[PDB]
């Protein structure tokens, strides 16, 4: 309600946060997946990343 | 942790002064009515204007007038 | 929980026609999905049903999940109006 | 006792409240009675230097007359609706009911028809 | 009537191989009882994903790394036949898993 209540947050660490957790440390974008590296490693085998070489 | 600073002045939400039948319009015979003040001329009747030393403002819009009345 | 009652009835109507709602957890938003009210108003009236009976609530992947109960159904009835025979999700509409 | 005692009235506002069509209040009604929304009006008997009693008077004469007498406000509140859940049945806190205006009706038909015409044709 | 040949590409990627394999073994078979003109199941280089990540969650230890990679298999099948015997051929012949999808347009 009030007027002054965001500092323009288009890029750079703040903006960008994660699907799952809602953090601003360790986050993969690449291949636009906008998640905490340690979710990622959790749920990597679903996602269909999988350890080969 | 380090301690917390301590000023002192704290500043709350007013209370706004809250009134009913409050105090505008009149009527001197019974049937027919004479308002006070004025109504809107943005938005329809049954809206008043605000009147103070040369400057109004309404409040269903916010704060929109300028000319005087 | 200070709400423009008006941007509520829109919010509960909204919930009553899906039977359903998928909220972010995105304070600070302008204006939600479908609805034309702040997400934050939509998140705290669905806060403010979970409590007194209804609404069964998830928070996974930063998306609220809340479906109407049997006694959610019964009081969304009731701030609106709608008797009987209506949409919500419990039963299909016609063939789908 | 068949005969309603004035609770054709009653039974408008709560259809109204039901249906969300009441212009409750003294600024609502205003605006109700101005444009083409407010058919039926709703003054209070008991008013304090008789202010908003003489302003619905004449909103109601301004253009369509749409008035009746009202039983004491408190009583309309109850009626309709002041209070959520208040135990299983009773036991709402009393509220005046203020000034109010009918949008929408919904319902057609019955005593509340027949009262509207009685108290316009003379 | 019509014989209005539209040259149709035909889009097989998709992460299994030997899945990906029979589909697009099981599309030329059926192009072989239709008996069209076709190219065959061309392959093109296989995109591969490789998010570097260190394993931990605090930091700490000893600083060990898993390239948490997706295999993706990118297949053509290209056809000089009609819109009908495509709409056939688009029916038929779906797996799960595997993206089967239509360009249509030359
Ligand atoms: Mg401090
Ligand atoms: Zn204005």
């Amino acid at each position: 309600e009030n007027v002054w209540y965001s500092h323009p947050r288009k890029f750079g660490k703040g903006s960008r946060q994660c699907r799952i957790s809602g953090s601003h440390s360790g986050l993969i974008r690449k291949y636009g997946l906008n998640i905490d590296r340690q979710s990622f490693r959790e749920k990597a085998n679903d996602i269909g990343f999988y350890k080969y070489r | 942790k380090k301690v917390y600073t301590t000023p002192k002045k704290i500043r709350h939400k007013h209370k706004k002064v809250k009134l009913a039948v409050l105090n505008y319009y009149k009527v001197d015979d019974e049937g027919k009515v004479a308002k006070l003040r004025k109504e809107c001329p943005n938005c329809g009747p049954g809206i008043f204007l605000a009147n103070h030393g040369d400057r109004f403002y309404c409040g269903k819009c916010h704060s929109t007038f300028a000319t005087q009345k | 929980m200070l709400i423009p009652k008006e941007d509520r009835k829109k919010i509960y109507q909204h919930l009553f026609q899906e039977g359903v709602l998928v909220a972010k957890k995105d304070f600070n938003q302008p204006k939600h999905e479908e609805i034309d009210t702040k997400n934050l108003f939509v998140i705290k009236a669905l806060q403010s049903l979970t409590s007194k009976g209804f609404v069964k609530t998830q928070f996974s992947w930063q998306y609220y999940y809340y479906t109407l109960t049997e006694e959610g159904v019964v009081y969304l009835r009731e701030y609106l109006n709608l008797p009987e025979h209506i949409f919500p999700a419990t039963y299909l509409a016609g063939q789908s | 006792a068949e005969l309603t005692i004035e609770d054709a009235l009653k039974v408008v506002l709560r259809t109204s409240l039901v249906h969300d069509g009441l212009a409750r209040g003294l600024r609502e009604s205003a605006k109700a009675l101005t444009r083409g929304e407010g058919q039926l009006a709703v003054l209070v008997e008991s008013v304090t230097e008789e202010a908003i009693s003489k302003l619905v008077q004449g909103l109601a004469t301004e253009n369509n007359v749409p008035l009746i007498k009202v039983a004491d406000a408190k009583q309309l509140g109850e009626w309709a609706g002041l209070g959520k859940i208040d135990r299983d049945g009773n036991a709402r806190k009393v509220v005046g009911a203020s000034v109010v205006v009918v949008k929408n009706w919904g319902a057609d038909t019955q005593e509340r028809e027949i009262l509207l015409e009685h108290f316009s044709q003379q | 009537q019509e014989v209005v040949i539209h040259k149709i590409r035909i889009n097989l990627t998709s992460t299994k191989v030997k899945q990906l394999e029979n589909v697009s073994a099981n599309i030329i078979k059926n192009a072989e009882t239709f008996k069209l003109v076709k190219k065959g199941p061309v392959r093109l280089p296989t995109k591969v994903l490789k998010i570097s990540t260190r394993k931990t969650p605090n930091g700490e230890g000893s600083k060990t790394w898993d390239t948490y990679e997706m295999r993706i298999h990118k297949r053509y099948i290209d056809l000089e036949a009609p819109a009908h015997i495509v709409k056939r051929i688009t029916q038929i012949t779906i797996e799960p898993g595997v993206d089967v999808e239509v360009i249509i347009a030359a």
